[PDB]
RNA sequence: UGAAGACAUUGUCAGGUGGGGAGUU
């Protein structure tokens, strides 16, 4: 386990900065003094407290498993890709929001992209290609995509069109059981 | 179209300085940036290149500032660690 | 309630680190909040 | 052409006395600035809203009146219809004065002076500052249902 | 000489980890 470096951590908070706003709410020091880093472990982001980062050094690094949160890979070719395990910090301080509806919630957790007929809010202002997370009608957060079209663009849509690319949900749980 | 990582092509010196070149094919020296100074500077980069335009001019400058603060501060922290290792 | 009033001292105890050299009333508030601070804190578990 | 003299000169004294700090004076200054920034160039919108980052940080260094002065006079500016529906291209962001409204509440009620006996931001009392300041936050005129909860809580 | 105070800090052993630093193949 080791942090990230430069080149790594620009990358990872381009990604960050795709889906949220107040980054630099991440990076603060709290009420006792701890602030919350970023850790690496075979290839995979850590977002885990500095306290708790210390007191897991005795565990070796083939014997450590997991750190706190982990927001996702780095792959082979560079690229830092966002896993639904990171979907709690992005809920907290979500840029652009989708709420679908429930007959649009469970397509969405087998896998499929939203539809319009499947939206039952959108955010006003949001450009074409934005990272939004996606919501039901009870304020759950379900997971996270890019958008098709802006909003403007989709208010006017075909309701079999696309409007939001899935990108995760939080049916690979299931996955891993 | 392929990428220039790939093709061996050797670094040149403009404007932008090219700095000491590491070898290729041996240990390019890892440097953290656990430190929230550093990690602040970086996200400032990152904030400023995300949002583009603004029509302001003041909000315009206001915007490069807080680079530059970034900036000043984790330099003032660097020296002092510079600092403490010298003395130790 | 009291959480107004301790913030208060707070600061007051950071100018005079920094007024008069009334160590003995400056000794006395310090004492009085480290009361307030531990009734709030001997109250919430209540 | 006419109008374009006169709000020069208008203009360049409300930032007079802005830079001149004048107390009673700077309470008008707000008034007639919120009411004609609408007609002055896009691009000094956003100047405007950074002007009063910079007066409520110079107060920082009476001095609750000042604050919220200023306070109460970005969410007039953003009050407006024609600056409501450019919030998106104008990045005219309130987050620093709802958090600058947030950390001076617990000051602000240890604070006496807060009762001194058709405007909208001249008033008087330091109290309906702060009421009218709560209203633009927790009240807004526009997208009174698309507010935050947890800002609400 | 004023202030804090038997709590920190510090020191010595025995360990844990060490993708960072220095040496050998």
């Amino acid at each position: 386990m080791r942090p990230l470096t430069d080149q790594e951590m620009k990358i990872v908070l381009d990604k960050l900065a795709n889906y949220m706003t107040d980054l630099k709410s991440l990076i603060a020091p709290l009420e006792d003094g701890d602030r919350y880093v970023f850790r690496m472990q075979k290839d995979r982001v850590y977002y885990v407290k500095l306290s708790i980062a210390n007191i897991a050094t005795c565990v070796a690094r083939d014997k450590l498993l997991s750190l706190g949160t982990c927001l996702g890979k780095m792959t082979k070719s560079g690229k830092f890709r966002l896993h639904i395990t990171a979907l709690p910090i992005l809920a907290q301080n979500a840029r652009y929001k989708i709420w679908v509806k429930d007959n649009g919630a469970q397509p969405f957790l087998y896998g499929s992209n939203i539809v319009k007929a499947h939206v039952g809010r959108w955010t006003e202002d949001c450009p074409e290609h934005s990272g939004c997370v996606v919501y039901n009608m009870a304020d759950i957060p379900l997971g996270f995509g890019v958008t098709a079209r802006s909003t403007a663009e989709a208010r006017r849509l075909d309701p079999t069109g696309i409007v939001c690319f899935r990108q995760a949900d939080c049916g690979e749980y299931l996955r891993d059981e | 179209v392929y990428s220039e990582k790939e093709l061996g092509i050797p670094q040149l010196n403009t404007v932008t300085p090219v700095g000491v070149t590491k070898p290729k094919g041996k240990k390019k020296g890892k440097v953290f940036v656990d430190d929230r100074e550093s990690m602040n500077t970086i996200l400032a980069m990152v904030e400023a290149e995300k949002q583009g335009q603004i029509e302001s001019k003041i909000m315009r400058a206001r915007q490069l500032e807080e680079i530059r603060e970034a900036r000043r501060i984790e330099a003032e922290k660097k020296e002092a660690e510079r600092k403490a290792l010298l003395e130790n | 309630f009291a959480l107004p009033t301790i913030v208060a001292l707070k600061r007051w105890m950071k100018e005079m680190r920094k007024g008069n050299k009334n160590a003995k009333l400056g000794s006395s508030l310090v004492v009085l909040v480290q009361k307030l601070e531990m009734n709030a804190k001997f109250i919430e578990e209540r | 052409r006419i109008q374009s003299e006169i709000l020069k000169m208008v203009f360049a004294t409300y930032f007079r006395i802005l830079k001149a700090r004048v107390p009673h004076l700077m309470g008008a200054v707000l008034e007639g600035l919120a009411k004609y920034a609408h007609l002055i160039n896009q691009d000094f919108f956003g100047d405007l809203l950074e002007a009063l980052k910079d007066l409520i940080r110079d107060t920082d260094r009476d001095t609750s009146r000042e604050s919220l002065l200023c306070t109460v006079t970005a969410f007039a500016l953003l009050e407006g219809q024609d600056a409501h529906n450019a919030r998106s291209d104008l990045h005219l962001d309130l987050s620093f004065f709802i958090t600058n409204l947030y950390r001076s509440l617990l000051s602000l009620s240890l604070n006496p002076d807060l009762e001194l006996g058709n405007n909208k931001i001249n008033l008087q009392t330091t109290t309906v500052l702060l009421l009218r300041c709560l209203t633009s936050v927790l009240l807004p005129p526009w997208n009174i249902r698309s507010v935050p909860p947890i800002r609400l809580a």
